């Protein structure tokens, strides 16, 4: 979890947001994702968000559901994911790395034996997708015994007990959700969140991400003028991947030149 | 918090995204209110008598147990509206999708059974109906899918994951997501989150409660044992509920053996499956050994949901009920046995519960045992595929 | 001599071979007795409750009625054992087979729905069945044919004549006509040479007995009309029967107008045909101008004997009975509505009777009136035919 | 009905039974069967049972159901049958015709008028196979109204009110069924009619013709020594003209041969 706390304190001194965008571990295969992470780096990203392919991705709209599709068809298998994400971090000491779990993958072969995992190989940060706060005691304990931080989504609908429980179990930034319905750049939240983000402070919440629906720089400096730390990116930055697959350098290209306009729109 | 225990031991929680947890609120809510609303029970009552046709037959099989010391009879779900017992608790989730003033419904369905009822359901009542379903089971029940669109459902095909049953639950959860202001996900087996293990076995448990007043009423003692097969759960928990406190009576849930439980090829979660979480519960499921879901396979499709309702895993673990398996070699002698002996053509998911029966009867024939079988539904729906077998195994 | 009159008015008689007349006297003598012995009504009765699924429920169908003043009931023989109403009668009479000390059983049938019960019926009851069936309509049933197979009877496929339903129908005679000390022939419909068309209303009447009781429970009152299709009569006749001497109550029995009455491509010869004498009977019939008997053309196969019981012949020319045509496009148009409307998908053969009941409302809709429709089957069975003429149309 | 009361009398005085062939009329078309008939009756028929094509002839077995079939393909109608039994009286003077029918084709275009047609034309009996005794009455009087007799079939187990009925009400002969069942020389009676024979004769019903199953010489002179009047010949004579289809010639000198050897055997 120290990854982001000193992350954020860097961009609290630089006036500046966080741009964390999401992609699928192994997709479109194992070799090319390492080249499309370490772009996503170089473009600017300031954290990343790290799926591992799992079979039933119930939180996930048909971008996503195609990017697990697509890791399967390469043989993508957990094992391999954290062999990647070692070499991640082997390259990379500070950016903080959150992975983005189903419940079935953390539980399989044991809920401390996977968090000890993510120590190992030098994760920051888990959020179980279809692990809601009622069920949370045994993940949030295990990400705890083992430096990792528990991330709990705060849906755009939060009441006072459902804000306060996310703002004292939580580490390393809160997930802010931008709407109801499924991961997908093709619907845009349109509620205003700060309300929450202030209430959040106040209860001394781990920094807020707005995540959902992020596709454009205008959303991202949304997210910061409205008092969030930063926004996170999935489906646009996967859709980039999923329409480049026929040339690997052009999807570089085009990931390098996306990430970067979204982080500009970070500082200003 | 919620107002019941979401849990049977170890087994079920809700483990939605945050974004669901609203919605099993409500749902719960809204059902224990309407346990309590004696306006709610009548209307349920009127339609499972009037419109459904219950109660159902209870049938001695005498042709079949000649000269052994077993009394059988089937509780004829097969009888109900739309053929199987599915029918009972989809009039019960309508209800309560008009109690929360919702007027859409949500259904997932693998071999179209569930989306049947769930579009009968919805025609009767004036509800807006749209099912998902795996694009490889679209594919292969053309009747079933007509059946849905002639009752104005609209069958939405999914093509992610396995394009089957396990990714139309998905898909189903995908939308109540985002659409549940307004939608009522009916859920088909006692499985999922919390309530609706719960809401399925209450809107089931008329079978079990009218099985022992008939059986009282014909035999004048409670049941040895009662048998039903288990695809999700739901007719097993529904016959089963009204007898765990008779302690005498042996409750026996029959999983698929499929090809045999050795060759991998079954649909035995309860007792060859591991424990994991998948579709809101904590439960046995057909998973890989790094945690990948499963197809549950058997002859009958009706018995491919992947895992199995956490009442039953409960059940089973503290003692009060046995699981078994019957392979589909066994599943479809007892078909073509009933078809010939009794007249009653069977479903071949209820052809497992016979099966099993037929073995308690014949390994042990001077045993005097009084069993019941849920006759979860009817096979006409299985000839092709029985003559199929038949034909390409030269019978 | 006979012990009850062979003939309604001008109708009926017992038009066969000399040879077979003892045949006849003995089964109206073991009937006669029958009726009188109160073991064999509890056996019939036993049969008809814990088998067959009696009584039967009696649907008010709002959604189709809605806006007008009609109040639309439907009798549910589709939630019989076996989807029709055949299921009565078949049980009836193997259980007067019985009383004769006959244990095998022969049977007439055409797109096979009579075959099946008459399998069924002999199954549970341990007789040994055989079905005689045109090739043509063999070659068309091929469900209908496997599920006789599966039940152990014999099907006997007839070439002879135009190898439809009236040459099964000589051909089950032939037999009977040599094999009678040992063979009981189970007739499908309230047709033939007395004293079938007796012997199968008081089998069927128990759908007008239950539909009365409850409609006096619902509604307080009698309703003003009960429609039903007709195809032989059996079903019609069960329903009409205990309502014959409550003159209020409206009679109306719908055959199939097919393409069109003007076409002559139709199964009504009641109210367009011309009597003649044919099958055990005087009736008015499908024939040509110089006497050959013909075919009757319908959408619904199972609408296809090319007669009517004389019974129905005799209600209709004293006016208490009224009998009417329905089209197979108005037939498929109330298939279409109560699968969308009701949830319940209707046989063809009941879609005419739905069909006439929904243009009584349809041309007067501010009269008030009480109907009940015998919806003699469900119609699974059809959906093919169904989705291929949607298609073809462009549905 | 006198051309029966002559032919008896005739062959009592030559110690002779009559043998009686059955065949469609129009079977295998309207030529070839005028063909057939003129030639059973040159080898030695003394009477003649002539079918009307019927769409249900549910008292005749397979053979005699093809013969149907076939009279039918070659479009035979009741009024061409007619039309043939006029050219077959006009050209044999005293041979006794008789016809079976089934109901519906005598019902028809009414009772009274179908035997007037009959007079008219010179048959002189009619078989209606679906009409038993307790049917018979307004057939069997618009038969005697028009000089017809009305052939009544008295089975091989009549009870004597049954005896008495066909002995008061027939005419020109009684027809003594061999066997339950169809029509048919695959099925041979096997129940003595000696007994049957001797009551009819006490009861002075009309002479009795033996027929179902008669296919041998054996047979005939069997009818002849229980006492009966002679036999009937459907199947075994219809057999021939299906075996002989694609060779009239051929046909005609085996249903010659036949019909003599059957003869032959009602002498002696
Ligand atoms: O940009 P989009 O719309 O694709 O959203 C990207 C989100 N990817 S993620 O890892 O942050 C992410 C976060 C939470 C999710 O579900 C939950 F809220 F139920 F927990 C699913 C994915
Ligand atoms: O030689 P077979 O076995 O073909 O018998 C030939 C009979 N042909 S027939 O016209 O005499 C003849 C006589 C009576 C019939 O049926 C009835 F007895 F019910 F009336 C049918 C045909
Ligand atoms: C759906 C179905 C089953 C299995 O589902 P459960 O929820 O386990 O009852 C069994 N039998 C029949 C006939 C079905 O339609
Ligand atoms: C057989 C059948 C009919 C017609 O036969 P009836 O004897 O006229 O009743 C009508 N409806 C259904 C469903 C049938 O199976
Ligand atoms: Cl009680
Ligand atoms: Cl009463
Ligand atoms: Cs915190
Ligand atoms: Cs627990
Ligand atoms: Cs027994
Ligand atoms: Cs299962
Ligand atoms: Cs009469
Ligand atoms: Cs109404
Ligand atoms: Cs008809
Ligand atoms: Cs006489």
């Amino acid at each position: 979890m120290e990854r982001y706390e000193n992350l954020f304190a860097q961009l609290n001194d630089r006036r500046e947001g966080a741009f964390v965008p999401f992609v699928t571990l192994g997709d479109p295969g194992i070799e090319q994702s390492l080249k499309i992470i370490d772009t996503l780096i170089d473009a600017g990203a300031d954290a990343l968000e790290l799926g591992v392919p799992f079979s039933d991705p119930l939180a996930d709209g048909p971008t996503i559901q195609n990017a697990n599709l697509r890791a399967f068809a390469a043989g993508v298998t957990p094992a391999q994911c954290f062999e990647m994400l070692a070499l991640i971090r082997e390259k990379h000491p500070t950016i903080p790395i959150g992975l983005l779990m189903y419940a079935n993958l953390v539980f399989n072969n044991g809920i401390d034996a996977f968090y000890a995992r993510c120590e190992q190989v030098g994760v920051d940060s888990v959020l179980v997708a279809d692990v809601p706060v009622e069920e949370s005691a045994p993940f949030r304990q295990a990400a705890l015994r083992h430096n990792i931080a528990p991330i709990f989504i705060c849906p755009p609908n939060a009441d006072d007990d459902l804000l306060r429980q996310v703002a004292s179990y939580g580490r390393g930034y809160t997930y802010l959700l931008s709407r109801s319905g499924v991961t997908g750049a093709e619907n845009r939240g349109a509620l205003p969140l700060h309300h929450l983000i202030e209430k959040l402070k106040e209860y001394h919440a781990a920094p807020a991400l707005q995540g959902f629906g992020i596709s454009s720089p205008e959303q991202v400096s949304a997210a910061v003028r409205a008092g969030a730390a930063g926004a996170i990116s999935g489906s646009a930055i996967v859709k980039i991947i999923e329409k480049n697959l026929a040339s690997p350098k052009q999807m570089l290209a085009e990931l390098r030149s996306f990430v970067s306009a979204m982080k500009a729109a970070s500082r200003a | 918090t919620t107002l019941l225990n979401p849990y049977f031991g170890e087994f079920g929680g809700m483990y939605v995204p945050q974004i669901l947890m609203p919605a099993l609120n409500q749902l719960e809510e809204a059902f224990v209110s309407a346990q309590k609303d004696p306006e709610f029970q009548a209307q349920f009552a009127d339609l499972l008598k009037n419109y459904a046709g219950r109660p159902t037959a209870l049938t001695k099989c005498q042709n079949i147990t000649a000269g052994t010391r077993t009394t059988l009879y089937l509780k004829r779900e097969d009888l109900l509206h739309g053929g199987a017992h599915k029918t009972n608790q989809v009039l019960g989730q309508a209800l309560l999708a008009k109690r929360m003033g919702k007027s859409e419904i949500i259904a997932e369905t693998g071999a179209g059974a569930h989306g049947v009822a769930s579009a009968l359901a919805s025609a009767l009542l004036g509800l807006k109906c749209r099912i998902y379903m795996g694009a490889k089971d679209v594919e292969r029940q053309s009747p079933n899918v007509f059946r849905m669109r002639l009752m104005g459902a609209e069958v939405i095909p999914v093509h992610s994951g396995s394009a089957t049953l396990k990714d139309a639950c998905n898909e189903a959860l995908r939308d109540w997501s985002g659409s549940y202001e307004t939608a009522h996900y009916m859920l088909g087996t006692a499985a999922g989150p919390h309530p609706y293990p719960t809401i399925v076995r209450e809107f089931q448990r008329m079978i079990g409660e009218e099985t022992k007043a008939q059986i009282l009423d014909k035999e004048g003692r409670l049941p040895d044992a009662v048998i039903a097969c288990v695809g999700g759960g739901s007719n097993a928990i529904g016959m089963f509920a009204d007898f765990i406190n008779d302690t005498s009576v042996g409750l026996i849930g029959v999983e698929p053996g499929g090809h045999g439980i050795e060759t991998g090829e079954h649909g035995a979660p309860l007792k060859h499956g591991r424990v994991g979480i998948y579709f809101g519960m904590k439960a046995p499921m057909m998973q890989t050994a790094d945690g990948q879901i499963e197809e549950s396979y058997s002859i009958s499709a009706g018995l491919d949901f992947p895992s199995v309702g956490p009442q039953h895993a409960y059940l089973n673990s503290i003692g009060r009920a046995d699981y078994v398996s019957i392979t589909d070699d066994e599943a479809l002698e007892a078909f073509k046995t009933l078809c010939r002996h009794e007249g009653i053509i069977p479903a071949l998911e209820s052809s497992h519960a016979l099966a099993h029966a037929l073995k308690m009867m014949r390994e042990q024939p001077e045993k005097e045992q009084l069993l019941v079988v849920n006759l979860s539904g009817r096979g006409d729906k299985d000839i092709f595929t029985v003559h199929d077998i038949l034909k390409a195994r030269g019978e």
